[PDB]
């Protein structure tokens, strides 16, 4: 095919020689081991490989042999429930065959051979086609798993097997055009399949958190950013979503991430419902970890398979949530490369590239119907990391101002004890007002005027907690110490949960709703209390407040009426002190 | 055309070309592919050895096995023609309406060169916007560049797009026939995502508008390259306009961010040492002939206005990027958390904010005469208020003499009503009535700065 040596090895690049028509980007096998490689530059006739594994133990004068192709995730049914290496390699299997250590020299299959599979067609044969027109539907699970025409074929075809079980390598459909239609089919990673066309978003991703949807919130086709120095809970906020978001398929993929975290996952993972069936929640699970202490490359190549993935489920028609954990590293990974093949760089020396695979990236979807005509949506809350805490910092920059939705989350605010805490003087989201239909109908007719009236003080209260370290809280009167002290409690109980709380650490927008309601009340008439003659010192002092206190923790089943019943409390314990 | 190849040294977005003379400096070619694709590069340092072309987009796949490379065009540009004024088009210059091409009936050289001082003729003439505050207190001159300093979340776009389609020049005030010169809204963002690429587009068709303006907008993902051109082209095709037909224009560019984001990338490929804080030593000059497309220039009676709109991310007014504008750009409109948190739209602040030029604006025997003192009336009124609203806080309001605790009240008719505008579109006369009003509520005799005649005539 195209067969060279190693020249030059040394780090975890290498140069071959004896090499010519390459194509940039293209998998090969390098040493007698065979481990995967990539062309990342040509010089004549000497070329870069870029090794995907480690190295060590290699000698200039060995195997050097491109195939050709550019990389790619092979993708069909069956997927879940696994967990999937940088090119996407099923460590069962791997795990099987070593013992307890991800050793190089390592070749399985990507979607297993043995399963066959209960068919069913939909066309006939002798029947046209096009392009992403779907065809059989073989079940899996709760799901349907449909299967496509693999995007950019057109033909018509000639015979269909009929029901029964089937191998996933099979050719179930034949064409009249010599073409072979099988289960599976390979797609790159680089390009970016399209669909039919591009389209609004409106739909609530829905989430629980009540920091997350009350304040600020996220479109469907959602773009965000969530950021935070080391011990901050970077991680935990995306594990509320793996376990309580509100779609079809959690794709969580986190490159540079240990293994404690992942684990755990697959641990407590087993035994958890889905609040869209009853199953095992690990229904909806994808994980294509590629913890920190593998190699150096891998790291950048698991990204963009999850990126892939996300694309080949809404392909299907679902709704993924893909969420990668900690892309930051990525940057780190992808300048470890540069170093070696010397390209000078911009500042903090990440290689002038930061925004040109970056950019890509995140543009990916939302709502877009596909040539199937399903409504498909990309969702995708970005985890990133600085190294300093300096936001000033370019890698962590450059995600905003090209994304929407910005999430910032304290510091200073989490070393007390709070979580998720996020400063809301830092944040801001922009998806806020497309929101607006869903809500008032599914919801509650007057909800974001009762929700921005919660920002009313909110973001005001800051106009006084200056004056405070100013000049105490002394010499703040009453309308004055009215508000600190609501709102103290407003983010002492309407900003606080947990993800470890047994209950109560996942809401309906109708609880949450409810909660919201009394605060405003309590505000409301206090106000009136005020301003009639008697004071908040001693309101403080009343047990209602220790009621609207501890409140958060009924469940919903209790909570209508709970809340109806602070609903009498309040006017009578008002009027009568 | 058939020719040159052999390429040799290609290393991510870098290129080296054999032996090519015919290539200049400032060239734009064709790179063509092993599988009929094509893509394309610009020219830039060449030898005796090889040139330098540049991709623009991905390079997956090519091959050190030949794969031809096409001299496009000398200097590349594009033409013009009056038929353009209702398309949509990307970057570069191509119809992403869907309706077939333009024809032309020029080519520019889309290096915009630069004016002449004496040519230039002194600002004068007024522009309405369609907003309120942003005629009142600190007037849009015409012929005039000004920017607005965002933050990085409030909401630029939408204080966009309604001072895209609002504005119309009422040259009716001054007196002259009406429809002696008709109004061109130029348009171009960047880094747009594909919602909001669709904010625009919507709002945009609404009513329709489209009908008196141009589109240009390269997509966020789009290459990085044709980037940094796509301003030039929307400033260049607003110069065809006034200069040789005579309009009234308003350039209005977007998110200039990402114009040196973007930028910096380039120049660290490209080779360089980035200058302080990065952004590219030569950003200065760089940046400023992307401005030099304004004024009026006499004898002729078209002109061009720029309000170029951008965020910082430092969020502040020392960062560079902003900084370096405000030394050519001529004053600053800034947008505020507190109006914003509090739920108003758009928030415009008060007192940040000033257009340096603007005294040759407003005037008595040019579009109304009291408009000078309003505006260094409800200024200075202003903040005066603002202190009580916070001090209020120290000793109670039962230690507020009269005058002053009406100050206070002042502060509140004005933040709820003035500066909120919704969709409501207004003029200029309209809002100086307004304004009026609002004064009324604080005590007479007073107001000291504007003279007796007109309160005898307004409250
Ligand atoms: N929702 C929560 N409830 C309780 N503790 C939390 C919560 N979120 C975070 N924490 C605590 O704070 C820690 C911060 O999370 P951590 O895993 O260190 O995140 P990261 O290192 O990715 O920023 C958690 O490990 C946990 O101990």
């Amino acid at each position: 095919m195209i067969q060279g040596v190693i020249q030059k090895i040394a780090g975890p690049a290498v140069i071959a020689k004896g090499m010519l028509g390459a194509r940039m980007y293209d998998i090969c096998k390098v040493g007698e081991e065979g481990l995967v490689g990539e062309i990342i530059r040509l010089d004549g006739d000497t070329a870069f490989v870029q090794v995907y594994e480690d190295t060590s133990g290699l000698k200039v004068g060995e195997p050097v042999v491109s195939t050709g192709l550019p990389l790619a995730v092979e993708l069909g049914p069956g997927m879940l429930n696994g967990i999937y290496d940088g090119i996407q390699r099923p460590l069962e299997r791997i795990r099987e065959k070593t013992g307890i250590y991800i050793t190089r020299g390592v070749v399985v299959h990507a979607l297993d051979r043995e399963k066959k599979w209960a068919w069913t067609p939909m066309v006939k044969p002798g029947d046209e086609v096009r392009g992403g027109m779907v065809l059989g539907t073989v079940p899996e699970f709760g799901f349907t798993h449909k299967i496509l025409v693999p995007p950019d074929v057109r033909g018509r075809v000639k015979e269909v097997k009929p029901a029964g079980e089937y191998t996933v390598e099979e050719p179930v459909v034949v064409l009249e055009d010599g073409t072979e239609l099988k289960m599976y089919h390979t797609w790159p990673v680089r390009r970016a399949r399209p669909v039919q066309r591009k389209l609004d978003p409106n739909t609530p991703f829905l989430t629980g958190m009540r920091i997350l949807d009350v304040l600020f919130p996220v479109a469907m086709g959602g773009t965000a950013a969530i950021p935070g120095p080391f011990g901050s809970g970077k991680t935990v906020t995306q594990q509320s979503l793996a376990k309580w978001s509100n779609a079809d398929v959690v794709v969580y993929v986190g490159c540079g991430e240990r293994g404690n975290e992942m684990t755990d996952v697959l641990v407590e993972f087993p035994e958890l419902t889905d609040p869209k069936t009853g199953g095992p929640l690990m229904h909806r699970t994808v994980l294509i970890a590629n913890t920190s202490n593998m190699p150096v490359a891998a790291r950048e190549a698991s990204i963009y398979v999850g990126v892939t993935i996300a694309e080949y489920f809404r392909d299907q028609g679902f709704s993924v949530a893909l969420m990668a954990d900690s892309t930051s590293r990525w940057a780190e990974a992808l300048r470890e490369i540069s170093s070696r093949l010397e390209e000078m760089p911009a500042e903090e020396g990440y290689p002038p590239y930061l925004a040109a695979r970056l950019a890509a990236f995140y543009e990916r979807a939302g709502k877009v119907i596909t040539l199937g005509g399903e409504e498909g949506a990309v969702t995708i809350v970005g985890a990133v990391s600085p190294p300093g805490g300096d936001m000033s910092e370019p890698v962590t920059q450059s995600t905003l101002r090209i994304v929407g939705a910005f999430w910032r989350l304290d510091a200073s605010l989490a070393f007390r004890r709070h979580f998720p805490a996020i400063n809301w003087n830092g944040s801001y989201s922009l998806f806020t007002s497309a929101l607006d239909p869903w809500y008032r109908e599914n919801v509650a007719e007057d909800y974001p005027e009762l929700r921005d009236a919660i920002s009313e003080l909110l973001q005001r209260e800051a106009g006084l907690q200056e004056i405070v370290q100013l000049v105490g809280p002394d010499a703040l009167q009453d309308a004055e110490r009215l508000v600190i002290e609501v709102g103290r409690i407003i983010r002492e109980d309407f900003l606080q949960q947990n993800a470890y709380h047994e209950v109560d650490a996942y809401c309906s927008m109708k609880k949450a709703y409810g909660i919201m309601k009394m605060i405003l009340a309590f505000y409301k008439e206090a106000e009136a209390a005020i301003k009639r003659g008697v004071s908040i010192d001693e309101i403080l002092q009343l047990p209602v407040l220790e009621r609207i206190g501890r409140a958060r923790y009924v469940s919903e089943e209790e909570f209508p009426a709970y809340f109806e019943e602070a609903m009498k409390e309040i006017q009578g314990a008002f009027k009568a002190l | 055309k058939k020719e040159y190849t052999g390429i040799t040294y290609i290393s991510g977005p870098l290129l080296f070309v054999e032996n090519a003379k015919d290539l200049a400096y400032g060239a734009i070619v064709d790179i063509k592919d092993g599988t009929g694709r094509v893509r394309g590069g610009q020219v830039i340092e060449v030898s005796e050895e090889y040139a330098v072309i540049q991709v623009f987009e991905e390079t997956t796949g090519l091959d050190l096995a030949t794969t031809s490379v096409s001299l496009v065009e000398d200097v590349a540009r594009l033409g013009v023609s009056k038929e353009m004024l209702g398309r949509r088009f990307n970057g570069i210059g191509k119809p992403i309406d869907g309706l077939p091409p333009i024809t032309p009936e020029k080519r520019l050289p889309i290096t915009g060169l630069p004016l002449n001082p004496v040519a230039r003729r002194k600002p004068e003439q007024f522009i309405q916007t369609g907003i309120s505050t942003i005629d009142v207190m600190n007037t849009l001159v015409r012929g005039q560049k000004l920017p607005i300093f965002s933050g990085s979340g409030l909401p630029a776009n939408e204080i966009a797009a309604q001072i895209a389609r609002q504005a119309t020049v009422r040259p009716d005030l001054s007196g002259e026939g009406e429809k002696e010169e008709p109004f061109a809204v130029v348009f171009a963002a960047m880094g747009i995502t594909q919602r909001e690429l669709s904010y625009f587009i919507q709002e945009f068709e609404r009513t329709g508008a489209l009908s008196r303006s141009v589109l240009f907008l390269n997509k966020a993902d789009d290459p990085t390259i044709e980037r940094i051109l796509t301003p030039r082209m929307a400033l260049t095709v607003a110069e065809y306009l006034a200069f040789e037909h005579d309009y009234h224009v308003l350039v209005i560019l977007t998110d200039m961010t990402n114009y040196c984001e973007a930028l910096r990338e380039i120049g660290a490929a490209r080779e360089e040492i980035p200058g302080r804080r990065g952004y590219p030593g030569y950003m200065y000059t760089d940046l400023a002939t992307i401005y030099e497309r304004a004024g009026v220039v006499e004898g002729k009676k078209g002109s061009v206005t720029q309000i170029p709109i951008l965020s910082m991310p430092d969020d502040d007014r020392t960062h560079p990027i902003p900084d370096l504008t405000g030394y050519i750009t001529e004053g600053q409109i800034q947008l505020s958390r507190e109006l914003h948190r509090k739920g108003i739209y758009p928030p415009i602040d008060p007192l940040p904010s000033l257009s340096r030029l603007m005294n040759n604006g407003v005037g008595k025997g040019k579009t109304r005469e009291d408009h000078k003192q309003v505006s260094d009336q409800l200024y200075s009124a202003y903040a005066n208020g603002v202190d009580i609203r916070k001090l209020v806080a120290i000793i109670g309001e039962d230690a507020l003499t009269e005058n002053d605790r009406r100050y206070l009240q002042f502060a509140d008719a004005f933040e709820r009503f003035f500066i909120n505008q919704g969709q409501q579109n207004r003029s200029i006369e309209e809002s100086l009535q307004i304004a009026w009003a609002l004064l009324s509520m604080l005590p007479q005799g007073e107001l000291k700065r504007i003279s007796k005649d007109h309160i005898g005539k307004y409250y």
